């Protein structure tokens, strides 16, 4: 058959738009990223001492919902699950139940070091070392508690990944 | 150039350049440790092929940058006292004997002293 | 001593036949571990270096009082061991 | 206080015939209940394969000899009945339960590895 | 909020009643190394920090050396 | 009370000038000086040598480092010793320097390999790395003492390691997987079809003795004898000869030298041979009446002798004049054969002339002494013999053999390998031994193993492993039978516990660990009727370890 492929046409997080429709389908991905970039309902998952500190950015001092914030106690109503708190071995069947209720788009928030890489209980009998193992994570918040402004600044980078989303215009440039 | 790069050395041959991302550091080229492992080496693996090399990590060596610092002389005495050199936030105070004839580095901070009598002579 | 105490500990099956447990003495008291595996033991992790380990024992050690109070133990769990008698 | 569904008094029981019948019943409950643990842990394998894995599990170790370490064996496995039977053990545990499971030369093992 | 330079960041957290623009030389940081322009955290971008191990392996192999018999 | 002030006075006074570096001290985990500072004291208030890291500004004196040299020691190949006495941080070991704390370091009890003595020794590790090597007590051997040699040879098993199997591919060796290396020895060993003598194994200072047994089974079911140690014997076999136990071992052992009078050298260095035993003599010869006459090599020692001259012909004056007759007056006399004797040309001379001495006194042989020991300087030799492991003819030692598979042999410059003949070497490092190779098979350091060693005592001393073995090196034996599936020679030993079962049909003092069986007085007699140049030119170049060691570079 015939067959000529390019060699210098960049990859989509790089190429620019060039015609009217690289327009519209980026039209479409902002209108569509900053809707979810701005109803971000999280998923009340607080397990241990990490969750005191989920609460406190609901607190009138950071008020979480100015930004659009409104926990979801229901994994369908709720979009992000920050997992907060120590998963031991007992919960983690669990957990993946409820991660996998969750309607695309979903998104997983590690605050804390216990559910980043096992923290005080690494070597425990009974905790699994790192949430890592059971779901996809797409941002890690450090700490022991993390301070609530350090959840917020992690809520606010994942906001910035979603509004680099560019679902619409990969249809039309990359697939 | 593929010799030096991995190998430890106590100075090097060439003179080092700050825009060389494949030195072990910006202000050095060889690595200051028999085990330390050269930078050269270390980016070639598989997580740094998209990974940009330039915003990676390259603190300034620290065995250039004392180096650079004049050796500290004494005046008519034997013993120097050294503890940080910044007051109570430093190193625990130590003496260091002059009796031996070159420059003697103190414990922590890496400094050098001398004697009034073999300014000259340390300093050939 | 008679008594396959081992159904009821809940231990794995590699601790009663692939596995030996040193008996010795460092001044006054005797204490058990576990010989290191023959592969796996530690390999260098690739990653950072991390001295990582498959052998779940090698953190184990049991203080004991008196020589035949380990060796009772030992048998009770139905053990393989051994005796280093310490130099005079 | 009320305590739960099929639960028994833990007793250290004196005599070598009694703790025969007791198990003999126990084996029952479990092949009653075949039918159960199939529909509840929507588990894979039909119901004469869970009677299978059960009398597996049965015959292995019937051969126990200690009174002291008999009862031990009946109240632990009065446990697992209960947590099975409660419906408590998540899916993934007994869908793991069951798929647990001849071994190779001296050259084989000479040079991957061997332990 | 990452953008905000170390010295500045420890004052817009109501830490210091000093801008770091107003402090006494004798107070300072005198540092022997150039202090380039700041640089935030590096997440989602190609230039972001990459861990490895700056230890050589510990164990050395043995170089291939033949001398034919006398 | 009263007297806790003493303790809050010595403490208080050794702490005065004393300098602020526990953090930098190389080891501020354990000196005396923190340890008895707590739990007795208050709680207010020029170099030496390329091994010891002097700083005698941490001292607190006590002259135990001058004390001790001129008591034991006495240029010095037991001056390491002193970083082991001193309790301050005052003179720290070099090598080691900067680079563990003790509160890490894991500890394995175990024994050296470098010489014949087999002391016991204590080794930290740290991960799959030995960091330092330290003594532990026992007064049967050692009593806290080893050589330079020993305790700084660590560093050796870091470098020049064999973690592969290689195969030559015209004259530099390949990595190559163990399926093929197991395979080429194969392949190449019926291209040239080796016939009964034309097989060969040469087994190396520091191969043990699992492999020194394990092997013979290999070479029989294959139809070889040509199978000895890397020494030159001149004597095809031994001159003392593996028939008696008797023959080459220490009956009296090391706990039956403090009580000897009169000592004889047979050709031998006993400083540079066995330092914790040469020390051994000189802390007898302070006090007591010992006298020790010179027969062999002029030397430099750290005692005077009773010197004689340097010839054989010295000695044949010897057991007949005032040298030997206060030899009929020991009560305890000793004579000692060094490791330098079966090497030199008139080695059979050695024991007609020395046994008769034996055979005629009864005060020499009594039933609580053994006036006749020898000293040898390897630790496979003993093993070699009392497993024999050694061929017995002249004809078969003249051989031009196609197939020589060296197992840890080293020392073989001498030993005429054909240049045709197909050379497979099974070892743990790159050197002499090496080159001569054509498919290597990496082995083990003798920290990785557990291998059962025997001293030039007799004494069955084992070893608890401490490390990994590097790369995908496998355990000595292991090879060897993974070899014998090759050839269609299999053992049928399957787990180190059946190799142990093989050496309980060799002998019963091989699975009696720290137990040594020795020769009755009513049997040591007959072996004694079988009977009727210094040999170590490098003290830091000896074994394996030494020669690839970057320490002993600092030791030339
Ligand atoms: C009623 C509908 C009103 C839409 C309001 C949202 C605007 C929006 O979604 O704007 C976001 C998008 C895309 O971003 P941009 O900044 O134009 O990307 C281009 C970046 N260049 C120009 C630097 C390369 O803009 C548009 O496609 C504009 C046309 C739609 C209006
Ligand atoms: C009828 C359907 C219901 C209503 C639809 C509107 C819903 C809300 C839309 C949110 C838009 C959004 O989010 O735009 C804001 C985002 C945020 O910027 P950023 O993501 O960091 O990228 C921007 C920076 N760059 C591109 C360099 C990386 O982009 C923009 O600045 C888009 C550019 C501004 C557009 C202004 C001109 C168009 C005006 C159109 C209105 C008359
Ligand atoms: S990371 Fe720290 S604060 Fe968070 S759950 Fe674990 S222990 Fe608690
Ligand atoms: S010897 Fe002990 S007390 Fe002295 S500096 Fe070293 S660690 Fe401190
Ligand atoms: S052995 Fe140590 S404490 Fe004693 S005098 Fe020598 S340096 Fe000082
Ligand atoms: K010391
Ligand atoms: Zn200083």
């Amino acid at each position: 058959y015939s067959s000529d492929l390019p060699t210098d046409i960049p990859v989509l997080s790089k190429r620019p738009h060039t015609n009217l429709l690289d327009y519209t389908f980026t039209t479409f991905d902002k209108m569509k990223n900053w809707a979810r970039k701005s109803s971000f309902w999280p998923m009340t998952f607080g397990l241990a001492c990490c969750a005191v500190e989920m609460m406190h950015v609901s607190a009138p001092r950071y008020d979480q919902d100015r930004l659009g914030i409104i926990f979801r106690a229901s994994p369908r109503q709720s979009d992000i699950m920050i997992v907060a708190g120590t998963v031991t071995n007992k919960m983690a069947p669990a957990l993946r139940q409820v991660y996998d209720q969750m309607p695309y788009p979903r998104w997983v928030i590690s605050m804390g070091s216990c559910a980043n890489g096992g923290g005080y209980y690494h070597y425990s009998y009974s905790v699994v070392r790192g949430v890592d193992r059971i779901v996809p994570v797409d941002i890690y918040v450090p700490g022991c508690p993390p301070t609530s402004e350090a959840l917020m600044y992690g809520v606010f980078q994942l906001q910035k990944k979603m509004m680099d989303g560019q679902t619409h215009r990969m249809w039309y440039r990359s697939y | 150039s593929t010799k030096e790069l991995t190998t430890a050395r106590i100075k090097d041959i060439s003179k080092p350049d700050e825009n060389n991302l494949q030195q072990q550091a910006p202000n050095r080229i060889s690595p200051w440790s028999k085990s330390q492992k050269p930078r050269a080496e270390a980016q070639d693996n598989v997580r740094f092929a998209v990974k940009d090399l330039a915003k990676q990590p390259r603190p300034y060596a620290a065995i250039d940058l004392i180096y650079k610092q004049p050796i500290r002389y004494i005046e008519h005495d034997n013993v120097a006292v050294c503890d940080g050199n910044g007051g109570a936030q430093g190193h625990p105070k130590v003496y260091i004997n002059l009796d031996q004839n070159k420059a003697i580095p103190c414990g922590y901070c890496g400094l050098r002293f001398a004697q009034a009598a073999f300014k000259e002579d340390i300093e050939s | 001593t008679d008594l396959a105490k081992e159904l009821v500990s809940g231990a794995p099956k590699e601790l009663i036949t692939e596995r030996v447990a040193r008996i010795y003495q460092e001044t006054e008291t005797w204490k058990i571990d576990w010989d290191i595996l023959n592969k796996g033991n530690r390999w260098e992790n690739d990653l950072m270096g991390y001295q990582s380990s498959s052998d779940y024992m090698q953190g184990t050690i049991l203080k004991f009082d008196t020589r035949e109070g380990a060796i009772r133990f030992a048998k009770g769990q139905g053990w393989d061991y051994y005796i280093q008698e310490p130099k005079v | 206080t009320n305590p739960t569904a099929f639960a028994q008094t833990t007793r250290y029981v004196k005599d070598s015939t009694e703790m025969r019948t007791l198990v003999l019943n126990l084996y029952r409950r479990y092949l009653r209940h075949s039918r159960g643990f199939v529909n509840n842990y929507n588990l894979d394998i039909p119901a004469s394969q869970v009677r299978t894995k059960i009398r597996q599990e049965f015959e292995r170790q019937r051969f126990v000899k200690d009174l002291p370490l008999k009862n031990v064996l009946y109240m632990k496995a009065q446990m697992e009945f209960q947590e099975l039977v409660n419906f408590w053990k998540q899916q993934c545990h007994v869908m793991q339960y069951f798929e647990s499971i001849k071994g190779d030369s001296f050259v084989q093992k000479f040079l991957k590895g061997a332990q | 909020m990452s953008e905000v330079e170390p010295g500045w960041h420890y004052w817009l957290a109501y830490g210091t009643d000093v801008p770091p623009n107003q402090l006494k030389p004798e107070e300072k940081s005198v540092r022997a190394y150039p202090v380039k322009k700041h640089v935030p955290n590096l997440t989602y971008t190609d230039g972001a920090y990459v861990p490895y191990n700056t230890a050589r392996p510990k164990c050395a192999t043995w170089d291939p050396k033949v001398t034919e018999r006398p | 009370p009263k007297i806790k002030k003493a303790r809050e006075g010595v403490t208080e006074m050794l702490l005065e000038n004393h300098p602020l570096d526990c953090p930098v001290c190389d080891q501020g985990g354990e000196c005396d000086l923190q340890e008895q500072s707590l739990r007795y004291g208050s709680d207010r208030g020029k170099a030496i040598g390329p091994l010891i890291k002097t700083s005698m500004n941490r001292c607190i004196h006590c002259t135990r480092c001058v004390r001790f040299l001129n008591d034991v020691a006495g240029n010095s190949e037991l001056s390491a010793n002193v970083i082991d006495l001193c309790p301050v941080g005052a003179l720290t070991s070099k090598p080691y320097a900067f680079r563990a704390r003790p509160w890490e370091l894991k500890r394995t009890e175990t024994i050296d390999v470098h010489d014949a003595l087999g002391s016991n020794v204590r080794v930290d590790t740290r991960g799959i790395e030995v960091m330092r090597v330290l003594p532990r007590l026992n007064d049967e051997i050692n009593e806290e003492w080893i050589s330079d040699k020993t305790r700084f040879a660590c560093d050796g098993l870091k470098t020049q390691r064999l973690t592969k199997p290689l195969i030559r591919q015209g004259n530099t060796f390949v990595d190559a997987t163990w399926e093929e290396a197991l395979a080429t020895i194969a392949e190449g060993f019926q291209k040239v079809q080796p016939k009964e003598n034309e097989i060969k194994a040469i087994v190396g200072s520091l191969t043990d003795l699992e492999s020194i047994v394990a092997l013979k089974d290999l070479v029989n079911k294959l139809g070889s004898e040509n199978v000895s140690t890397d020494g030159d014997a001149t004597t095809v076999p031994p001159a003392h000869g593996a028939d008696f136990r008797s023959n080459y071992i220490f009956n009296s052992t090391i706990d039956n030298i403090e009580e000897a009078d009169q000592i004889l050298l047979v050709g031998t260095n006993p400083r540079h041979e066995a330092a914790v035993l040469n020390a051994r003599i000189r802390k007898v010869w302070l006090r007591s009446d010992l006298e020790v006459h010179h027969v062999g090599e002029e030397f430099d020692s750290t005692f005077e002798l009773n010197h004689l001259g340097s010839d054989v012909n010295a000695l044949a004056k010897a057991l007949t004049g005032e040298v030997g007759k206060k030899l009929s007056e020991a009560s305890k006399p000793l004579i000692i054969i060094g490791s330098g004797v079966t090497e030199t040309q008139d080695a059979e001379a050695v024991y007609a002339t020395v046994a008769k001495f034996v055979t005629s006194n009864a005060n020499i042989v009594t039933p609580e002494w053994n006036g006749f020991n020898l000293l040898h300087r390897e630790a496979s030799r003993v093993g070699a013999l009392d497993v024999g492991f050694t061929t017995q003819s002249p004809e078969v030692a003249n051989t031009k053999a196609k197939f020589i598979y060296l197992l840890g042999a080293d020392e073989i410059v001498n030993k005429d390998i054909p240049k045709d003949a197909f050379v497979v070497y099974q070892g743990h490092h790159g050197d002499l031994g090496a080159s001569f190779a054509d498919v290597i098979l990496p082995g083990s350091a003798y920290t990785e193993k557990t291998a059962t060693y025997v001293n030039t005592e007799g004494r069955v001393q084992s070893t608890r492993a401490a490390t990994n073995p590097p790369g995908v090196a496998r355990e000595d034996w292991m090879i060897i039978r993974a070899l014998s599936e090759y050839l269609g020679a299999t053992l049928p030993y399957d787990n180190l516990y059946e190799m142990r079962s093989r050496l309980a049909d060799v002998a019963p003092h091989l699975l009696r660990h720290e137990v040594v069986e020795p020769v009755s007085e009513g049997i040591a007699k007959v072996g004694f009727q079988s009977l009727v140049k210094n040999p170590i030119e490098n003290f830091y170049f000896t074994d394996v370890i030494s020669k690839s060691s970057p320490t002993m570079a600092k030791c030339v």
